[PDB]
RNA sequence: UGUAACGGGGCUAAACCAUGCACCGAAGCUGCGGCAGCGACGCGCGUUGUUGGGUAGGGGAGCGUUCUGUAAGCCUGCGAAGGUGUGCUGUGAGGCAUGCUGGAGGUAUCAGAAGUGCGAAUGCUGACAUAAGUAACGAUAAAGCGGGUGAAAAGCCC
RNA sequence: CCCGGCGAGGGGAGUGAAAAAGAACCUGAAACCGUGUACGUACAAGCAGUGGGAGCACGCUUAGGCGUGUGACUGCGUACC
């Protein structure tokens, strides 16, 4: 099964009107490091929740 | 001899798709659509002169006769009583006093009335 | 064109156009549908026409004072100095010399100018005579014209 | 105060210093026409309709220009008769100031 | 003063990495390499890099304090696709496109 | 009498029959040949 | 010149009240839709609704002649196999009095968007009394 | 433009025959 | 398949028969402007009549393109060809001017000669679309973790 | 010199008449794909035009109509070979 006719691009960009990505709502401030994360998540540095949960 | 066609090929595509401006989609820049296009509104531009010369009498003719009710006559019965009396105007100025002018379209609705008389 | 006479693929089958000749005109690097021959452009002429034309051109030279008509013309040497300073001289500067004995050093001298060309009276052409602005003649020549057309 | 008046095959709802755009005619651009066939004037109450003429209606105007109207293109196309005609037009007209309107 | 940084035949499709680039349109630089930071895209990583050369290049040539830039204009354009064979059943060949992007990325104050 | 104002007389030079050149032509398409059949065909023609 | 169209920015709209009650259907159903539509005034365009808000009453005592109050049957399909549902007269004006006034004036209406709006314009009350005293429906004779 | 094309190859399913 | 044997709404006339008088209604006819073909008539034009839907096909008259002479002329770094806008202009094929781009060619006129005009040929070559960010990523023998290196490690090293 | 992986690519600087002549280099069309701006578009049925036409934006030499762009609504309209 294939295409009768060739779609149109306005058709092409109406089905990708969906495909948009979203950024992240907002980054959580870790109290003792400052840095910035996913929430829920340790900080690159390794503090979650102000405490150093992994070294280095 | 040999000659080449670019030059001349482009301006004649580049005329045709010039006409096809506003068109949608392939209508407006690919040529064998475009060119599709352009040829049937020129037979639609023709075909429309000649319609737009029914349309409008056509409006006229419902304008004059919404105005002519208005008055207590139907258009059928002031038309006949404009001849009768003599009155020449076009129903193009009927239509425009009608909307315009209602004391001056109520003069000639009362002239065909009295023609009729 | 070079090449094969292999059909490029089978009559049928393959969905596509069927060809026959790589060489076909309708395909890149292929053969023109009507290639050019070494051609001879050569028209007839009659030999009455092509005198009674240059009558006709000689008569417009006339009427047009195109023809200066003079008794002799030469220069001592075969420099183009001369002859410039000669046609300057007699106010000409494109001009068709036809003499009766065409001379060498008036052969040599006009060589390197353009505008000027010198031939004798059996080598006047029609194209040449209607070219250039004027057609210096020397009395010999007009003769020798006059009887050759006669 | 307007008036109507039948030029060049159509009929005109004209008021003295309305430019209208007749029909062609075979005026010069400084020169004055009078069109005397009023077909009807009208002042507020006072309504002239005439029959077919206001008795004495004259309609003074001043040839204002003369020139050709936008190019149409006339395009004819028979479809799978090997047909396609093409043509242009600029339909003359001429330009004319109602000077002034005469009862 | 319009600084730009430009990643030319960046390999990826310009559709994907338009993805990326149509979320930092008009943010702050500063907003912008946050959300980058956590996309999970490769695009993000390319487009990271435009933006960070983008705003060194605001610094360096044309002493533009960062705290003030924003990603003005960020558009990606089609760039020369990669011709190659992947061969397929019954000795049939389907050629694939390897498609690149030219990824431009514009900061300013204003 | 120059290069560029000899003319030739007229009538004596007559345009051509340029085929299958457009429809304003009118030698268009078929080229006079009309429609299918042995003497539209390219080296046509039954023999004299 | 060129003609005047009207412009919907502009139109002066009225608003009557109608009474059903005794009316035929369709010859007051033309009135309705001529009205709707603006034909009753000078300055009608096709493509403009210069039409006038117009309020029926007593929907359900329209009268209808010969056999077409037990006859007269209202088809509609309902986009399902074997979905054809038929309604007569009496049936409709029981269970839905106002149908009846507005089928007639809708298929009497022009069919496209400016048709719908016209459609709008028309009140249709089953009884004898409506809520519009605001907009101070204007009496009118049909 | 477009390659040249291939010669028979296998075939999923045979044609039907209208007779 | 759905009312589905007035196009519909609706109609007791908004049906039908008769009589009559209006009106609507076409690219028909007339009015107004313009163009062309043919025939008469006068003096080259004017005046008058009339004609102008076309396939195959016949007849006539043109536009434009490359090339030769005219042209050791003319135009052109004070911006050629080509590109791309804009305005004007002819009944058409067109033409002319001009902004920008371009960076060195172009070519009046009247003649001459053609590889002289493309949308189709399942045409040929190249480029780029569509399906679509879809199917798939090639044996279902299978991976997990620590450390290392690194800009980055499920895949590399240990 | 700066960002970058002692990357690719780029931003400066400099050379040049010119760097949108930077080697993927003369000119740089079209298909095709984007960014920005103006108008329209989420009650609306079909060759997507044409004939009418409101509103809105813009640039104009009365404060004026005009020009340009868009085109709600509406008549007619089933591509080409
Ligand atoms: C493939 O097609 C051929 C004809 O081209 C035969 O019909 C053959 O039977 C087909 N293959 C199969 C598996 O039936
Ligand atoms: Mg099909
Ligand atoms: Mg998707
Ligand atoms: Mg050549
Ligand atoms: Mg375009
Ligand atoms: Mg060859
Ligand atoms: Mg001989
Ligand atoms: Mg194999
Ligand atoms: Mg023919
Ligand atoms: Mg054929
Ligand atoms: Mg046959
Ligand atoms: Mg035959
Ligand atoms: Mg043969
Ligand atoms: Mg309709
Ligand atoms: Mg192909
Ligand atoms: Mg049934
Ligand atoms: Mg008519
Ligand atoms: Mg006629
Ligand atoms: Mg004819
Ligand atoms: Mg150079
Ligand atoms: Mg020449
Ligand atoms: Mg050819
Ligand atoms: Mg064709
Ligand atoms: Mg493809
Ligand atoms: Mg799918
Ligand atoms: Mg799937
Ligand atoms: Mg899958
Ligand atoms: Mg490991
Ligand atoms: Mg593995
Ligand atoms: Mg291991
Ligand atoms: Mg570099
Ligand atoms: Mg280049
Ligand atoms: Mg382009
Ligand atoms: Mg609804
Ligand atoms: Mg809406
Ligand atoms: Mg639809
Ligand atoms: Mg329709």
């Amino acid at each position: 099964a294939v295409q009768q006719n060739k779609p149109t691009r306005s058709k092409r960009g109406m089905r990708r009107s969906h495909d948009a990505l979203t950024a992240v709502t907002s980054l959580s401030v870790d109290k003792t490091s400052g840095e910035k994360h996913l929430r829920h998540h340790i900080t690159a540095d390794g503090y979650y929740r102000g405490r150093k949960v992994i070294a280095k | 001899a040999r000659v080449k066609r670019g030059v001349i090929a482009r301006a004649r595509h580049k005329k045709i798709l010039k006409q096809a401006k506003g068109y949608y989609g392939a209508r407006s820049r690919v040529y064998r659509v475009a060119f599709q296009a352009v040829i049937k509104a020129g037979q639609y531009a023709y075909r429309d002169r000649r319609q737009r010369k029914r349309q409008f009498r056509q409006l006229w003719i419902a304008r004059i006769n919404a105005a002519a009710r208005q008055n207590g006559i139907s258009y059928s019965k002031f038309i006949n009583g404009l001849k009768k009396a003599s009155v020449e105007i076009d129903r193009k100025i009927l239509a425009d006093i009608a909307v315009f002018d209602k004391v001056a379209f109520t003069a000639l609705v009362e002239k065909a009335k009295a023609a009729l008389a | 064109v070079t090449g094969s006479g292999k059909k490029p693929w089978r009559q049928k089958g393959t969905g596509r156009a069927r060809s026959g000749s790589i060489k076909s005109p309708i395909w890149r690097s292929g053969g023109v549908t009507f290639a050019a021959r070494p051609q001879d452009h050569s028209q007839k002429v009659n030999k009455k026409m092509y005198r009674g034309a240059l009558k006709s051109i000689l008569s417009e030279l006339v009427r047009q004072d195109r023809l200066i008509v003079v008794e002799k013309f030469s220069v001592e040497a075969p420099k183009t100095k001369l002859l410039a300073q000669k046609l300057k001289d007699m106010a000409l500067e494109d001009v068709l010399i036809i003499t009766g004995e065409l001379d060498e050093n008036l052969f040599l001298a006009a060589r390197n100018l353009h505008k000027v060309d010198v031939r004798d009276a059996t080598g006047i052409d029609p194209v040449s005579l209607i070219a250039f602005d004027k057609v210096v003649m020397t009395a010999d020549a007009v003769k020798q014209v006059e009887e050759m057309l006669a | 105060m307007y008036a109507v008046f039948q030029s060049g095959g159509k009929q005109h709802r004209v008021s003295e210093g309305q430019t209208v755009r007749l029909e062609k005619l075979d005026i010069a651009t400084g020169e004055t026409v009078e069109f005397a066939e009023v077909l009807m004037i009208a002042n507020g109450e006072e309504v002239k309709i005439g029959v077919p003429f206001v008795d004495g209606g004259v309609i003074k105007a001043e040839v204002v220009a003369h020139g050709r109207g936008e190019k149409v293109k006339i395009v004819k196309f028979r479809r799978r008769k090997h047909y396609r005609k093409q043509q242009g037009h600029r339909q003359w007209f001429t330009d004319v100031k109602i000077t002034g309107i005469s009862a | 003063m319009e600084t730009i940084a430009k990643h030319r035949h960046a390999r990826s499709s310009a559709q994907k990495v338009r993805l990326v680039a149509d979320l930092i349109r008009g943010k702050k630089v500063s907003q912008a390499l946050d959300i980058l930071t956590y996309t999970n895209k490769k695009a993000a990583v390319l487009v990271k890099k435009v933006l960070e050369s983008a705003i060194a290049n605001a610094e360096h040539n044309d002493g533009a304090d960062i705290d003030d830039l924003k990603v003005t204009k960020i558009f990606v354009d089609e760039g020369p696709s990669m011709k190659r064979i992947m061969p397929r059943a019954k000795g049939r060949a389907d050629r694939i496109l390897k498609r690149t992007s030219h990824i431009t990325v514009v900061v300013s104050d204003r | 009498m120059r290069l560029n104002t000899l003319s030739p007389a007229e009538g004596s030079k007559k345009a051509g029959k340029r085929l299958g050149r457009g429809i304003g032509s009118g030698l268009g398409k078929t080229g006079g040949r009309g429609h299918k059949g042995q003497k539209s065909r390219s080296g046509g023609g039954v023999r004299r | 010149m060129k003609t005047f169209t009207a412009k919907p920015e502009t139109v002066k709209r009225d608003w009557y009240v109608v009474d059903a009650t005794g009316k035929t259907l369709g010859r007051l159903a033309t009135e309705l839709a001529r009205r709707l539509r603006g034909k009753h005034k000078a300055e009608y365009t096709p493509h403009v609704d210069t039409g006038d808000y117009i309020i029926v009453l007593n929907a359900d005592k329209v009268a209808v002649t010969g056999n077409k109050r037990t006859d007269k049957v209202y088809y509609h399909h309902t986009g399902h196999i074997g979905g054809i549902k038929q309604a007569t007269f009496e049936e409709m004006i029981a269970r839905r009095p106002e149908r009846v006034i507005e089928i007639a004036v809708k298929g009497m209406l022009p069919k496209g968007p400016l048709g719908r709006a016209m459609f709008r314009k028309l009140k249709v009350y089953a009884g004898n009394e409506h809520n519009h005293a605001a907009q101070q429906p204007q009496v009118l004779d049909i | 433009g477009k390659p040249r094309p291939y010669s028979p190859r296998p075939t999923s399913h045979p044609r039907p025959i209208r007779v």
